[PDB]
RNA sequence: UAAGGUGAUAUGAACCGUUAUAACCGGCGAUUUCCGAAUGGGGAAACCCAGUGUGUUUCGACACACUAUCAUUAACUGAAUCCAUAGGUUAAUGAGGCGAACCGGGGGAACUGAAACAUCUAAGUACCCCGAGGAAAAGAAAUCAACCGAGAUUCCCCCAGUAGCGGCGAGCGAACGGGGAGCAGCCCAGAGCCUGAAUCAGUGUGUGUGUUAGUGGAAGCGUCUGGAAAGGCGCGCGAUACAGGGUGACAGCCCCGUACACAAAAAUGCACAUGCUGUGAGCUCGAUGAGUAGGGCGGGACACGUGGUAUCCUGUCUGAAUAUGGGGGGACCAUCCUCCAAGGCUAAAUACUCCUGACUGACCGAUAGUGAACCAGUACCGUGAGGGAAAGGCGAAAAGAA
RNA sequence: CGCCGGAAGACCAAGGGUUCCUGUCCAACGUUAAUCGGGGCAGGGUGAGUCGACCCCUAAGGCGAGGCCGAAAGGCGUAGU
């Protein structure tokens, strides 16, 4: 397997947009803020585990940070991993 | 604490550390989805699981 | 009309990069340099 | 290098100086040759790079003493 | 190491409230203190529509420095100094004037 | 070249401006005190 | 050590603590992603891809460890080729890279000066390279002196801009001897007796002292001016403390300190003392560093440019005598004096400051002083090496204008 | 109404890096005004067994265990990479 004091470190929180709520309503699909270095059959045993739901599939993407001026400091945000996780058709949340 | 787990040993003081990581990500969803009044509980839970594996290296390798 | 700077970050790297900087006693000494002046960017990279 | 395996001799520099005493800088190089030595003691023949004057000392010395100094030096040959 | 503290009855040494007492409500880590009814400034405070707090003319206590204050003897009524000393094992305050441990 | 110009930052070399030799405009037959 | 705290811009939120498990400071530990000598292979630095061995498994997979090169030593193997050697595999130990100056060595300019310029100068300087240490190098006479004597090396002041060297031009420039700082001598080239008798190196323990947090630390109010008193006037007190800083204007007595007196659970530097391992002192006898000294040729170093040129070093070619003997005393010979080359080790006086602490200045005060008092080696310029700024001040208190 | 239409249309590589979309603001920036903007501020947006990279394989060429050579630094090159 895997280990689950990594499991309790891959999911960091839920995204919230109109795009992430059209996809739960539509598509069956819960957008999450992963980890950075988290991979998809990660991503996809810890949502099994902590939500203890049923896992179609996982797509990733990699969100780029933006470059924002405070002031006259000129500053960067971070990257952020980002997965829709597809649930299988008799699901929950 | 730092004396009521130092006399545990390594099984029952695994058992306490997936606890608190099981906490501590309970923590993250309640703060993440704006449901977390009482942020000063994130730091203790972090710093409780420091001082767990703490523990468990000076009983391991000691 | 066609100027002399004509990017290419594949030529950039090779050229000037940290393997290329590393890998004489020559370029050695300028990130000894560099470090010496205290610079914020030692060689041309990302 | 134009090092002898035997004296340690190498090139030095000096200069080249004319009738009106214009110095120009030269090298001096020993006067070196690669040759097999006989070990009696081995059956063996051993090839050095050598100057002149190093086969004088291996002469006088004898080849097993020489190789001594070789060993002893930390030289491979 | 401290020679006043909370909850300490002083005397105010130098400025326009020279010579009033008050009690110390908190010591900051510039060297100063807030006391009951000394140093008092009015804040013109901006609305803001949260908070349910309009604005006003607004009358609080600015922090003066720790050395313009004294600590009062109340048995003389007079400003005093503070010493250190070790009664029992451990270290107390005292007043310079008379030595009785505060 | 003129490296540390805090008037013209862009430009290095600048005798195309205001040497009359240098410019594009000028003539040879300028120079006739020959 | 403590009644207050959760670094700053920088508030707020949510909390912790108040007589001791809040916070803060110090010693010893734990953790310590990836890149970088970077070391499992690769690579456009912060990325890509593995091999082997254990352990796990819900059978999909996970977790940890090891695997670079070279040198030295050992083991097992192993050709042409009979013995063998070369080579191969494994293991142990060490190295690698960085750093401001100072030190030793290997290479080594030109501008310039000569009122041109080639010998000469600049200068063995700049620079490049290798190596080492807290210092390095040198060092215990084949040295000087002068018929009297001195006594290893290094550094300082004289000797002396002298004696000399020099297109005898520009320039270069000693030694002898004298005064100081510091002071120290040994070992192998070998046997016998006596053994482990001096010394050194490492470690343990004890003692002393220092460092890395700290503790105590004296004595002032009345009045006038003023926004505010530390100032003016009046009367007191402390001082082994009137160094310094702060506080609403200039404070010995308001605060922090200062003189003085104390402090270590733990780590550590020196100073002895002692335990252990390693080292071996002393007597007699013997021995006394050979392709070396010297020479020819070509160069270099000595203040000394080949000159009448001693002495040292050696690229090349030669080549002795062995204390009944050799080296030197400025061409060379005789006499006399003095010292033993061709093996090695050695403290102090000396050089330097990237860094830490204290203190000082007829040093600077924002176009000055570091390029930089301010989020500066930044913004900006350049393919790159590299170049490189401008920019300090409300008030006592934000009381920063409801 | 006028202009381009083997482009002044469409899709990319290289290069750039949020300029994309939505709301809000108009000091400065835009050679004028601006309610607008590639400007300020906030939020959102990039979903792969099959496309591309990575990967396997090599060219020119680079580096290169041993090796050969060189005062030192280094140069060349075999097996390889
Ligand atoms: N190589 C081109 C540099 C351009 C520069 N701004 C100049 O004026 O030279
Ligand atoms: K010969
Ligand atoms: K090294
Ligand atoms: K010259
Ligand atoms: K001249
Ligand atoms: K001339
Ligand atoms: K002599
Ligand atoms: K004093
Ligand atoms: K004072
Ligand atoms: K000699
Ligand atoms: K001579
Ligand atoms: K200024
Ligand atoms: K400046
Ligand atoms: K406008
Ligand atoms: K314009
Ligand atoms: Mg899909
Ligand atoms: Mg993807
Ligand atoms: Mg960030
Ligand atoms: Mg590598
Ligand atoms: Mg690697
Ligand atoms: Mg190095
Ligand atoms: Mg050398
Ligand atoms: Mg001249
Ligand atoms: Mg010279
Ligand atoms: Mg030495
Ligand atoms: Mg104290
Ligand atoms: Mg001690
Ligand atoms: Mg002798
Ligand atoms: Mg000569
Ligand atoms: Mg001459
Ligand atoms: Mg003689
Ligand atoms: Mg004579
Ligand atoms: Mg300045
Ligand atoms: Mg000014
Ligand atoms: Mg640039
Ligand atoms: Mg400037
Ligand atoms: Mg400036
Ligand atoms: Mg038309
Ligand atoms: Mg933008
Ligand atoms: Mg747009
Ligand atoms: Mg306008
Ligand atoms: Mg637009
Ligand atoms: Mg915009
Ligand atoms: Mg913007
Ligand atoms: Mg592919
Ligand atoms: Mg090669
Ligand atoms: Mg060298």
């Amino acid at each position: 397997m895997i280990r689950e004091e990594r499991l309790l470190k891959v999911l960091r929180a839920p995204h919230v947009s109109e795009k992430a709520s059209t996809a739960m309503e539509k598509s069956n699909t819960i957008v999450l803020k992963v980890a950075k270095d988290a991979t998809k059959a990660e991503i996809k045993a810890a949502v099994q585990k902590l939500f203890e739901v049923e896992v179609e599939v996982v797509n990733t993407l990699v969100v780029k940070g933006k470059v924002k001026r405070h002031g006259q400091r000129i500053g960067r945000r971070s990257d952020w991993k980002k997965a829709y996780v597809t649930l299988k058709e008799g699901q929950n949340l | 604490k730092a004396k009521e787990l130092r006399e545990k040993s390594v099984e029952e003081l695994n058992t306490e550390l997936l606890n608190l990581l099981r906490e501590q990500f309970n923590l993250r969803m309640q703060a993440a989805s704006g449901q977390l009044q009482q942020s000063h509980l994130l730091k203790q839970v972090r710093r409780d699981v420091a001082r767990v594996k703490t523990l468990l290296n000076e009983k391991a390798g000691a | 009309m066609k100027r002399t700077f004509q990017p290419s970050v594949l030529k950039r790297n090779r050229s000037h990069g940290f393997r290329a900087r590393m890998a004489t006693k020559n370029g050695r000494q300028v990130l000894a340099r560099r470090r010496a002046k205290g610079r914020a960017r030692l060689t041309v990279s990302k | 290098s134009r090092v002898c395996q035997v004296t340690g001799k190498r090139p030095v520099t000096g200069n080249n100086r004319s009738h009106a005493l214009n110095a120009t800088k030269r090298r001096f190089l020993p006067n070196l040759h690669s040759h097999r030595f006989w070990v009696e003691s081995e059956k063996r023949f051993v090839t050095l790079r050598v100057s002149a004057k190093g086969m004088r000392v291996i002469d006088k010395k004898g080849i097993d003493t020489v190789l001594a100094e070789l060993r002893a030096r930390g030289e491979k040959y | 190491a401290a020679k006043i503290r909370r909850d300490d009855e002083v005397i105010v040494l130098t400025g326009k409230d020279k010579g009033k007492r008050g009690k110390v409500k908190n010591v900051l880590s510039s060297g100063k203190v807030i006391v009951e009814g000394i140093n008092l400034v009015k804040k013109h405070q901006k609305p803001v529509p949260a908070l349910n707090q309009p604005g006003g003319i607004v009358e609080k206590e600015a922090a003066i420095q720790v050395s313009n204050v004294a600590i009062f003897n109340a048995a003389t009524g007079k400003a005093d100094r503070v010493g250190f000393r070790f009664e029992d094992g451990k270290k107390v305050r005292f007043f310079k004037s008379n030595s009785e441990t505060i | 070249m003129e490296n540390n110009s805090r008037t013209m930052p862009h430009i290095r070399r600048t005798t195309h401006i205001m040497k009359f030799a240098h410019r594009n405009s000028f003539d040879f037959h300028f120079f006739n005190a020959r």
